[PDB]
RNA sequence: CGCCGUUCCGAAGGGACGGGCGAUGGCCUCCGUUGCCCUCAGCCGAUCGAAAGGGAGUCGGGUUCAGAUCCCCGAAUCCG
RNA sequence: CCCGGUGAGGCGGGGGGGCGAGCCGGGCUCUCGCUUCUGGCGCCAAGCGCCCGGCCGGCCGGGCGCGACCCGCUCCGGGG
């Protein structure tokens, strides 16, 4: 094995995974951003109400550490409505305001109709 | 009494050379085993001028005698050098202008 | 026998010590400032500075520019009385080998 | 086009169908097949003179 | 048969002509400072004046002696880990219903019996890394009139016993039959160690300058030498 | 305490195609996976530094008491 | 110990090849070892030798040496 290039390049040794002996914490942390925790409440303000009515949307207060796909996939689980867009601004209060605009079919003013706000 | 303005010039942070727009270090091809024992041709690409500096600069270039590559370097050019001239260099290169020779 | 490595140990000012110490100080003067050994130079001094060999003891090999130490100052000017105007030939008050 | 535009155009809108096409004039690329096969010629030419010398001396 | 396509392509690898080949290079790398170190100390190894002392670990035994050697070092290993247990074993049902001679290993026992005279053989390794601890291992045998050899390898002389490295190795006793290989060994070691030790606490080794710069003086000293070899006619 | 230093006293690349060996999941056909060698590899210095430098890609109309190239409608567009 | 350079790239001897001074095909002094008309191309092997590996001397597919002289103790130089 002749050396065709005068640098000595450090050779490559093989390298193994962490097989521990022992879990550091016992148990995995419970995900504390759950669907419940991230969305808080809605809003029943007439700045809102005209994008239920008009706009077919609606307006939640979630959590300020959510995604626009964690809210798709969490109104989609304490709701079940298939959702066409979301929009999230975190306000000068602190909160999210996040506006949610349901599918074609789906009729917002009719599920907050049925969970409440109307 | 003050540090005088001769002293204040060795720390610099003002004092320093403004080498922002210029080229690169001036210097002489590296001595390899071509320039050693016989010569190497290469070609002038062109002939810039390197900001504070009266020299002109000349970009040679010669080619890796090891590897596949087109090797460039910065010469100041000797009066009378031209574009697409030759340049050559090493032990057995001839006496002409612009042609590096020990 | 460690007395044999002990009283050889003395004569440093021999020629088979003056050519040990020399090759094992240009040794040392191209290695790190502060590297690991791999085991005792001297194994004798070692142990009788406390060292047994088993596992946990551990050498280290440092080296130490050697001179006094200059005051840490500006360009002269130590503002002070005359009593406090030296710089250069000042001693530090712990030895090389506590630094070490 | 700006140089990241490049990426939509198809390659027969960033290059003309030649050697050396889009990388270089029309003009250089025949006046260095010239050249090359001039250089070529001529280093023909003294490979020849060579041997030429080399049989009577 | 020949194919009048395979036509034969040669390059001219001279200055300036074509791309060198990948050559070997082993001479010009640019190494790793350990090894830089170490390959550059065996050549202060080459220019330094060795003293004596040291010198004499260079001058070692041979290698058709240092078979035999080995040979009768072999039936006088100490006991393994097992064996051990095993003999206490058989000294339990021994119990239930002398010590052979055997090697002695470490400077601090072959020292401590070469004071004693109780050795009849002392086998050295050539390559301590502190040379100290076998510096005067030397001159203690030819004064007590042991017969002392070095040998090259503290490596092949740590196979005797079963540890990684040894130093020193003893031969105090041996059995009968094998008290005439020893004595057939002590002969040609005592005549090569203890008999011309005045001449091995003379030997500086070392001093000895790298063939590129002896070359220039060897060439200078021909241009010289033919000087006088050609101008007297 | 730290300071100097930014290619300088350094074994500074954990990457790629192909091949051989080995395993895996399924139309186990044929691709994909990861384990081991073989081959190949320059670089030039970790990282930070611009809401005016460089930097692909959205325009019309409507709408609010306060927001619109951001919401509604209608037309496009880039990247993967 | 210091300095400069480089991706520490052909250093020192020895051998092998050609030109001229010479003695009468053989030993020495020498030197060279392949690039000067042009703003072109130039790597990732041709070739010869040796072996092996599957299907039927014939298809297929690998490896080693020469090509690309041998031997060496500092990478080369310059200081010291
Ligand atoms: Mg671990
Ligand atoms: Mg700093
Ligand atoms: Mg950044
Ligand atoms: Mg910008």
């Amino acid at each position: 094995k002749i050396r065709t290039s005068p640098t000595f390049r450090r050779p490559k040794t093989l390298r193994l995974r962490r097989q521990p002996k022992y879990p550091r914490k016992s148990a995995p942390r419970r995900n504390k951003l759950d669907h419940y925790a991230i969305i808080k409440f809605p809003l029943t303000t007439e700045s809102a109400m005209k994008k239920i009515e008009d706009n077919n949307t609606l307006v939640f207060i979630v959590d300020v550490k959510a995604n626009k796909h964690q809210i798709k996939q969490a109104v989609k689980k304490l709701y079940d409505i298939d959702v066409a867009k979301v929009n999230t601004l975190i306000r000068p209060d602190g909160e999210k305001k996040a506006y949610v605009r349901l599918a074609p079919d789906y009729d917002a003013l009719d599920v907050a109709n049925k969970i409440g706000i109307i | 009494g003050r540090v005088i303005r001769g002293q204040r010039k060795g720390a610099g942070s003002v004092f320093r050379a403004h080498v922002k727009h210029r080229k690169g270090a001036a210097r002489l091809r590296a001595v390899d085993f071509a320039e050693r024992h016989g010569y190497i041709k290469g070609i002038v690409k062109d002939i810039i001028h390197d900001p504070g500096r009266g020299a002109p600069l000349a970009k040679v270039v010669f080619r890796d005698p090891y590897r596949f590559k087109k090797r460039t370097e910065l010469f100041i050019a000797a009066e009378g050098i031209h574009t697409g001239q030759f340049v050559y260099c090493g032990k057995k290169a001839q006496l002409n202008i612009g042609n590096v020779l020990p | 026998g460690y007395k044999y490595i002990q009283e050889l140990w003395r004569k440093k000012q021999s020629d088979v010590m003056r050519f040990l110490l020399r090759v094992r100080c240009w040794q040392y003067r191209q290695l790190s400032a502060l590297h690991r050994a791999p085991r005792p130079t001297r194994p004798d001094k070692a142990r009788r500075l406390g060292y047994k060999a088993k596992q946990g003891y551990v050498i280290y090999r440092i080296r130490v520019r050697r001179g006094g130490r200059k005051r840490p100052v500006p360009k002269g000017a130590t503002y002070g009385k005359p009593v406090h105007h030296g710089v250069n030939q000042l001693k530090f008050a712990r030895s090389l080998q506590s630094v070490a | 086009v700006r140089p990241k535009v490049l990426m939509r155009l198809s390659k027969t809108k960033k290059h003309v169908s030649r050697a050396y096409g889009g990388s270089m004039c029309a003009k250089c690329v025949r006046d260095r097949i010239k050249r090359a096969f001039l250089i070529e010629e001529q280093k023909i030419v003294v490979k020849v003179l060579k041997a030429q010398a080399q049989s009577q001396k | 048969v020949v194919n009048p396509l395979f036509e034969k392509r040669p390059k001219n690898f001279g200055i300036g002509q074509d791309i060198q080949p990948k050559r070997d290079l082993t001479r010009f790398v640019k190494w790793p400072r350990y090894i830089r170190l170490q390959r550059q100390r065996a050549i202060l190894y080459k220019r330094l004046k060795v003293p004596p002392a040291i010198n004499q670990f260079t001058q070692v035994l041979d290698r058709q002696t240092a078979t035999q050697l080995l040979k009768l070092a072999h039936k006088y290993r100490p006991e393994t880990k097992q064996e051990k247990k095993q003999r206490l074993l058989a000294r339990a049902e021994k119990k239930a219903a002398k010590r052979p001679p055997v090697l002695r290993a470490g400077v601090n026992t072959v020292t401590t019996l070469v004071e004693n005279k109780k050795a009849q053989l002392v086998v050295i390794a050539h390559d301590v890394d502190p040379i100290e601890l076998v510096v005067f291992l030397p001159a203690l045998c030819r004064k007590m009139g042991v017969p002392y050899c070095i040998l090259k390898g503290k490596a092949r002389l740590g196979r005797l016993v079963h540890r990684k490295t040894c130093t020193t190795v003893a031969f105090t006793q041996v059995n009968s039959e094998d008290k005439g290989a020893l004595a057939k060994l002590v002969e040609a070691i005592r005549t090569n160690y203890n008999d011309r030790y005045d001449e091995i606490r003379r030997h500086w080794g070392g001093n000895v300058l790298g063939p590129k710069s002896v070359a220039r003086i060897a060439k200078l000293e021909k241009a010289k030498a033919k000087e006088l070899a050609t101008k007297l006619g």
